């Protein structure tokens, strides 16, 4: 039997890797590939998944968000109303981890939330038993103060603040920040939220020497890095926005687990097409509960409970005379340092 | 005098579109600044494809304002995809039957897709006001690491905690799919089929525990492991046809669409197309107007996150055999 694999990447190029990818994984089952690019307009893209991936009876369609505003919901949605498993590769916002609304998805990268576990570390590596949350009211932000919470209960220590998004005089936050006495502060934005506080912190003098400001990779990333504060310690994800190695890897795990899912046996055929198939495929969730249940090119490929990508490292970053500087790389449990100093804010 | 507005009453397979035209097509909503121009479109394919390219379609040739969802599944994905499509063309969408009624916590912020159902929170409270009742202060509660767990738990112990009255919770287990501990009420909190597997332990029960599961875990009422004496909340699907639901959601849109008008001189204009775009502020005003709809003195407001603030919830008894015990209107338990 041919067991066709369905993609959406970023262009011709990444769909070009992607053939390839399952021309180097065919070493009783053949696989062949069927990808498409993105459509700017996402009502047409949860067309396009009925009439040029599951038209074709895929076992799984794997959605790479390019480097704004083409999410993967077109295709999660579509696919997740029979539960045809849904392989993400690059978009990290938590919202895709919530198994009540994304039925059928994995992503071979972290969320964004995930990050509390490093600043968590941070903390056990440097004594800091008292912090100040600054986060968004939304989705993401509170991903990252309930995890950060639940790491920490073992939340006094936490001190959560929040702003709503799109706030751009934020003085009367971080005033009250002041008024805490705050030290050490970790901060959940978005980049053009992280630049509102960014700006609204060098104005109260609250980004010089005796501040500690703690951050993940969205707000040391594009806008927010002009204005971020001098001695600011950011996250970057390793392999992380590269598309094709991440193809690569997604690739050898369908391959892995369609082996293992026709070792197996009672395994269906997935839906021919949408109009018409108005019942669920039987052997997904089998087949994605396989897929969840190896070594690759991004490094030791795992996820957790919800599909999430488990063991995953974090180039560690200091913005050092306004420069991104690698002070260190997160192992995946314990957290390493390299040659390079360290440099507060103030020095 | 009033202006018309576009309503598409959609049903997937919901019989009969007799007695759903006839119901409403007495309301006579004069007295009103906007009165419904409804057309119906019966369906029986029920796939993302054809639900997206019947929308759009209909929002193409007439001007939609507004869409009423029916539906006689009990898939969840129903739900998500019109709230998909609620956000992407702006217009609201009421998914009052089925699967397009199956409540969605936590979902777009651009959209304007609204719910007949209640949240977790509010069978919560209907489930603790129930042993205020009979006088159960001394129970447990048994969830899964299935979405809205700590929604549940959270709310049972806010609700006790800012109060005065002796409230004993024994134990809180959060089960990975295995301890025993003896309460005598319980809470518990799961998917169907987790539940089952859940209930198969010392079929624990049917000795003197009563043991109390949502919408969550009743799930079609009409369709081994479970114990009989369970009692659950759920929405009132036995004394609320689609005839009603269809006519109280037109009422929702046209209300809403009235009360912008008398007060802004304007209603929004409906969307060119699904494939078009370019030519946000009068989608969030219509819905501030949407959320807060007050008609024939019963309150049918909805919550930001897309449930009703006061959904017509049901106490059932497990024969067969799920027979309603008691109704909540409010905040009070006629039992």
């Amino acid at each position: 039997k041919i067991v066709n694999i369905g993609a959406v990447l970023s262009t011709k190029k990444h769909e070009q890797i992607f053939r390839e990818a399952v021309n180097q994984a065919n070493k009783k089952i053949q696989l062949q590939a069927t990808s498409v690019t993105h459509r700017p307009n996402a009502i047409q893209m949860a067309l396009s998944v009925c009439e040029d991936l599951i038209s074709s009876q895929v076992y799984a369609i794997l959605v790479s968000h390019p480097p704004d505003h083409l999410t993967p919901t077109p295709i999660s949605y579509t696919a997740g109303f029979y539960r045809i498993p849904v392989i993400g590769l690059t978009t990290r916002m938590s919202i895709y981890s919530d198994k009540s609304i994304h039925l059928s998805f994995l992503r071979t990268v972290p969320p964004y939330s995930h990050q509390a576990l490093v600043w968590f570390e941070m903390m056990r590596l440097f004594n800091w038993n008292h912090v100040i949350l600054i986060v968004s009211d939304d989705h993401e932000g509170r991903a990252a103060q309930k995890k950060l919470e639940t790491l920490l209960e073992g939340p006094k220590a936490d001190k959560v603040l929040q702003f709503e998004p799109g706030t751009k005089n934020l003085t009367a936050l971080l005033l009250e920040a002041k008024e805490l006495e705050a030290r050490v502060i970790i901060l959940s934005a978005s980049e053009d939220d992280a630049t509102a506080v960014y700006k609204s912190a060098a104005m109260l003098d609250m980004t010089g020497a005796g501040y500690v400001w703690l951050v993940g990779e969205r707000e040391i990333s594009g806008s927010a890095l002009r204005y971020a504060p001098d001695g600011i310690i950011g996250l970057q994800l390793i392999n992380g926005k590269n598309e094709s190695a991440h193809i690569s890897d997604a690739v050898a795990v369908v391959a892995q687990a369609i082996h293992e899912l026709f070792e197996m046996e009672n395994i269906t055929d997935p839906p021919r097409g949408c109009v018409g198939n108005t019942n669920i495929w039987k052997t997904g969730p089998l087949f994605k509960r396989v897929l969840m249940s190896p070594d690759g090119v991004t490094g030791r490929i795992e996820f957790n409970e919800d599909g999430d990508r488990k063991f995953a490292q974090y180039s560690i970053m200091n913005l050092q005379n306004r420069k991104l500087v690698q002070v260190g790389i997160f192992n995946g449990s314990y957290i390493i340092q390299n040659d390079r100093k360290i440099i507060w804010p103030g020095g | 005098s009033p202006p018309s507005i576009g309503i598409a009453v959609i049903l997937v397979g919901t019989s009969d579109e007799v007695a759903i035209k006839d119901a409403h097509e007495k309301d006579d909503f004069h007295h009103l600044s906007v009165v419904p121009r409804v057309e119906l479109v019966a369906m029986n394919e029920t796939d993302p494809k054809s639900i997206i390219t019947r929308i759009c379609d209909l929002m193409s040739d007439r001007k939609i304002q507004g869409v009423v969802f029916a539906d006689d599944t009990d898939q969840e994905a129903i739900a998500q995809i019109l709230d998909f499509i609620s956000a992407q063309t702006l217009t609201p969408i009421l998914g009052i039957h089925g699967g397009s009624s199956m409540i969605m916590a936590d979902k777009d912020e651009s959209s304007m897709f609204f719910q007949f159902g209640p949240s977790i929170e509010q069978q919560a409270s209907v489930m603790l006001n129930i042993m205020e009742e009979y006088d159960w202060y001394i129970f447990s509660i048994v969830t899964t690491y299935f979405p809205g767990y700590q929604d549940f738990v959270n709310k049972i112990r806010s609700t006790i905690e800012n109060s005065f009255v002796g409230w004993e919770l024994e134990e809180v287990l959060l089960l990975d799919m295995l301890k025993k501990l003896q309460s005598p009420i319980i809470l518990l909190y799961c998917t169907k089929e987790e539940a089952t597997y859940i209930f198969e332990v010392a079929n624990l029960t049917g000795y003197g525990y009563t043991w109390i599961v949502p919408s969550l875990v009743a799930g079609d009422t009409d369709t081994s492991e479970f114990p009989t004496g369970l009692i659950s909340v759920s929405y009132d699907e036995w004394d609320y046809g689609l005839p009603a639901r269809v006519r109280d959601g037109i009422a929702i849109i046209t209300t809403a669409a009235s009360d912008m008008l008398s007060e802004h001189s304007f209603i929004p204009e409906p969307k060119s197309s699904c494939y078009n775009t370019h030519e946000i502020y009068q989608s969030n005003m219509l819905n501030r107007y949407l959320i807060n709809v007050t008609f024939e003195g019963r309150d049918l407001s909805f919550s930001e996150d897309g449930y009703q603030m006061h959904p017509k919830l049901v106490i059932i008894l497990l024969e067969r055999k799920w027979e309603r015990v008691g109704k909540w209107k409010d905040k009070s338990l006629q039992m």
